[PDB]
């Protein structure tokens, strides 16, 4: 029952562990919301909502 | 004139810029054309103030004592949208470079650490006139004690014209602050100020002393003195009367 | 308890609260027609151990019980090494 | 037994004499509280003293209080060793502070009735204060 | 052949010259174009940005459209750069000039994604420009890279080429590029022993020989490095200031930035367009006041008009063209890790003065800056963009001994780009 040894998280790693480019998706506004809304806007013309 | 039927002015102020100039005496990279400012001492024969008035008396000036780049913040009731339209509309970004709305400035500036950082990122902080005395919280000794207290700018209608009236305005006037005490001093200007520019200033500022602080004006004024950050309290004029004014007004 | 002060103030909004906003945009959109991004709490443990190695994360908020504790086992020492 | 002085600082604002000893006579009697305040103005210096008739007392709330989450600020309480602990300390403890309005009493002492010795006494040698500014030139 | 005209060259280069905005030849593209036209291998020595971009340029791009080289036909020009950042100014200019034509273009250099370097030349790069250092590694390593129909090589400033350290990888690239019927070139500032000798392994026998030929620093550290620098450039905004920096992405970035946060500058970057370039140096030079951002790489060879401040924001890739570039005020920004340039500047025989600043003048917006980094995409683009290459350009400095990227904080350095922690930049 040796006491736990943190023989690499004794350090902070200072930089992220992807080096993959931000998608533009998180600087706009959503895609998934604004279909969402589109298909609301829908039923609303059509009487159904 | 109106101080004793005299006015001892422009020689004394002449010799205090001489004085100013000859005391002269790495190399630094932040520079600024911060000069020694121009400090106008008052006595008066009894407490000009009941309590302290966080609110700066607009004196009025014809040679502005802050420089023309100092950088504003405007404090205004929210919304907050609208009157960084208007500045914008009336070209005062370079001028009023931020717009805060009241709450957003209780909201986003709560930390003493925050509060010293907004209070160093400006040079003059412009307050609407209707939020003012929400200013003394929110902001706290930090500015309120460390030299930045916020001025009164009036634009409870809101248009371009009047914004940039005031605006001219705030910086064309001095500010002084009433606290209860005898003796206070005002801010003439800077050393840059010529003999006559200096003068114009302090006889400007003792017409508005007259009236609006000193109840009984020349009569409650017991002496005045011309001085900088440093320099001596060069007496611009005594009370001739005050002989009989004392006696008169301490039985 | 004062973590959890500040978590409450960032619930995401219920399914419920989420279409009646929603809905309030379709009205727009159909009738007559920007947004501030939202703020919230992060979770799924796949998310935010994303969030982590991408070092976005502020404070991580453990579970003392998850039944398979491998599913977290690691976490503390992850958030140690980032 | 011994008994037991406890320091507290980063007190938050709201968390003064009356306060301290109603929160802490829970863990135990308390027998001398004194927060600091400023002299001119009497406010809060926002770190206290407190004494507990047992050191066990003071060792039991300085381990239950110390880094408490209080008000945006951690509380941090510790006991002092009674070798730097000084008998003077103490002094003024549980007796309210009396804020001195001393821009007041100015006031009144700038504006209070006088007598005709009194403003000879006031007047003295204006001249001479004049002239050692003049000396000055 | 006093202009581009004169030159028998085909329509499509023409109308990329005129777009350029190049009308007279440099007297370095007279002695060479015209011979290079001919297919004769030629050693050539020339001065700072006397032209010789556009003097290898033209004849190997009208050489592509005469053989009417396809992708399939692979490499066909292999153009070699002793740094990255003149691989880029080389690679843009290619762009503009190819921008009428069929032939592909491609870079491969260091500190860039191999893998996506590999994946481009499997393709098909009719134009390669390349740094000796990852091209020898693509010619051994990368299958399906096709380089044994190159009919022309070029090597731009081999003088520096060799001081950086590239004598054993210039002389492998030699050893497995096939030398039969290949048009070969070396341009050169300076004439040493090594380059004769690189020039006689390289060059065919009898190549034709084309011949035309006071400092203040400040100690900021890197975290407070772009601070410092936007406290001045507004304290000195009614003056003419040029800022040199290391990378036309870091040049990007903070031309960006400063206008995002309403600081109207200029930069010789523009959308990396040569006509653009010219014409705002030119707005530089015309306006009495203003403030322009460039690289070393840009500033060599073009005339610096009469400025009140000369920034070195970034270090220099030159420091021995550097130290006689100077031959109103000189600033060059320091880290305390890279306090070795005072000895070698003493070395040198440079007087130097050293500027100090108070840290309450200092504008404390690094909250509010990293807000607006995070807040925008396209700043936030650029800003992991200008950070990965002041880093590559940094790895890739010629000091070693002084600019050294290990003793380089990465935390700080960020920090100056507008990071709260350094992005995942590889090397």
């Amino acid at each position: 029952y040796p006491d736990y040894d943190d023989f690499f998280t004794n350090t902070v790693r200072e930089t992220p562990l992807s080096s993959a480019p931000e998608p533009k998706r998180r600087f706009a506004p959503s895609k998934h919301e604004q279909k969402r809304i589109l298909q609301l806007a829908y039923a609303i013309r059509k009487g159904r909502i | 004139e109106l101080l004793g039927s005299d006015a001892p002015l422009e020689k004394v102020c002449s010799a205090l810029l001489e004085y100013e100039s000859k005391r002269k005496s790495n190399l630094l990279e932040d520079e600024q054309d911060d000069i020694e400012p121009v400090w106008l001492q008052l006595a008066t024969l009894k407490f000009i103030g009941n309590n302290r008035k966080l609110i700066p008396y607009k004196i009025a000036i014809k040679n502005p004592v802050i420089p023309s780049s100092s950088e504003a913040c405007l404090i205004v009731k929210d919304p907050q949208r609208v009157y960084k339209d208007l500045v914008n509309e009336a070209g005062l970004s370079k001028v009023v470079t931020r717009v805060i709305g009241l709450s957003k400035l209780k909201a986003k500036w709560n930390s003493y650490e925050q509060k010293r950082q907004l209070r160093d990122q400006f040079d003059i902080f412009l307050a609407d006139d209707r939020v003012i005395p929400m200013l003394p919280r929110i902001l706290g000794k930090t500015f309120y004690q460390k030299s930045k207290v916020p001025v009164p700018v009036k634009i409870s209608k809101g248009t371009a014209e009047q914004l940039k009236r005031e605006v001219v305005s705030a910086y064309g006037a001095t500010y002084f602050n009433s606290a209860p005490c005898s003796s206070f001093m005002i801010k003439c200007g800077h050393v840059s100020n010529t003999s006559t520019e200096l003068a114009e200033n302090v006889e400007s500022i003792l017409q508005f002393v007259s009236k609006h602080i000193v109840p009984d004006g020349a009569k409650g004024i017991a002496s005045i003195h011309l001085k900088t950050s440093q320099s001596i309290a060069i007496p611009l004029w005594n009370n001739p009367n005050l002989k009989e004014l004392i006696a008169s007004s301490r039985k | 308890t004062q973590v959890f002060k500040l978590l409450n103030k960032y619930r995401p909004e219920t399914a419920a609260e989420k279409k009646q906003r929603l809905v309030a945009e379709a009205e727009a959109v159909a009738n007559g027609k920007v947004s501030k991004k939202p703020y919230n709490v992060k979770y799924g443990l796949n998310h935010v151990v994303a969030l982590i190695e991408a070092k976005k994360a502020k404070l991580v908020l453990i579970a003392s019980d998850v039944d398979p504790i491998e599913l977290v086992v690691f976490l503390p020492a992850l958030c140690k090494k980032m | 037994k011994k008994k037991g002085v406890l320091y507290v600082g980063r007190l938050p604002h709201g968390f003064y004499e009356k306060q301290m000893r109603m929160y802490f006579s829970q863990f135990g009697p308390v027998l001398r509280l004194r927060m600091s305040r400023n002299r001119k103005t009497g406010s809060s210096k926002h770190y206290a003293f407190i004494e507990f008739e047992s050191l066990d007392v003071a060792n039991v709330v300085a381990e239950t209080m110390h880094n408490y989450l209080l008000y945006g600020k951690l509380l941090q309480c510790k006991v002092i060793p009674e070798d730097q602990v000084h008998e003077n300390m103490f002094k003024g403890a549980d007796v309210p502070f009396k804020r001195i309005p001393h821009a007041t009493i100015a006031r009144l002492q700038h504006e209070k009735p006088l007598s005709k010795e009194k403003a000879d006494k006031l007047i003295t040698r204006h001249n001479r204060k004049l002239k050692l500014k003049k000396r000055k030139l | 052949i006093e202009k581009f005209s004169d030159l028998q060259l085909s329509e499509n280069i023409q109308k990329a010259i005129k777009e350029m905005g190049f009308e007279t030849m440099t007297e370095i593209q007279k002695r060479s174009i015209p011979p290079l036209l001919a297919g004769r291998d030629v050693l050539g020595a020339a001065k700072t940005g006397s032209g010789k971009t556009l003097a290898f340029l033209i004849p190997t791009i009208e050489m592509l459209y005469a053989l009417k080289f396809k992708p399939r036909n692979g490499t066909g020009v292999i153009i070699i750069s002793p740094t990255r950042e003149l691989a880029l100014q080389i690679f843009g200019v290619a762009k503009e000039l190819l921008k009428y034509h069929h032939q592909t273009f491609g870079i491969v250099i260091g500190g860039a994604n191999r893998r996506a370097e590999a994946d481009k030349l499997v393709k098909g790069v009719n134009l390669l420009v390349a740094t000796p250092g990852r091209l020898l590694d693509h010619l051994q390593n990368t299958k399906g890279f096709v380089f044994r129909n190159l009919r022309s090589l070029v090597i731009d400033e081999a003088d520096r080429i060799l001081e950086i350290g590239f004598e054993d990888e210039m002389r492998q690239i030699m050893k497995i590029l096939p030398s039969e019927n290949r048009q070969t070139l070396l341009f050169s500032a300076t004439q040493t022993t090594k380059v004769e000798d690189l020039a006689r392994i390289s060059l065919k026998p009898g190549p034709l020989y084309v011949n035309v030929d006071e400092q203040g620093y400040v100690v900021v550290d890197s975290d407070k490095r772009f601070l410092l620098l936007f406290s001045f450039l507004k304290r000195n905004l009614k003056k003419k200031v040029i800022v040199f920096m290391s990378s036309c992405a870091s040049v990007k970035y903070m031309a960006e930035l400063l206008n995002y946060i309403d600081l109207p500058v200029l930069d010789l970057h523009g959308k990396q367009k040569q006509q653009r370039r010219t014409n705002t140096f030119f707005e530089f030079c015309n306006a009495e006041k203003g403030i322009l951002l460039c690289t070393n790489v840009a500033a060599r060879g073009l005339d610096i008009p009469a400025v009140d401040w000369i920034v070195q924001y970034d270090p220099p890739d030159d420091p021995r063209d550097y130290i006689h570039r100077v031959g109103g005020k000189s600033l060059m920004f320091l880290a305390p890790s890279e306090l070795g340039f005072l000895r070698y500047l003493k070395t040198a025989k440079v007087s130097l003065n050293e500027f100090e600043f108070p840290a309450n003048k200092v504008a404390n917006v690094q909250s509010q800056l990293e807000k607006l980094v995070s807040k925008n995409y396209y700043l936030q683009q650029s800003a992991k963009d200008g950070y990965r290459s002041y880093l590559q350009a940094y790895a890739s400095y010629s000091l070693k001994s002084i600019f050294d990227i290990n003793k380089l904080d990465l935390a700080k350095v960020a920090k100056s780009f507008g990071f709260a922690h350094p992005p995942n930049v590889n090397i």
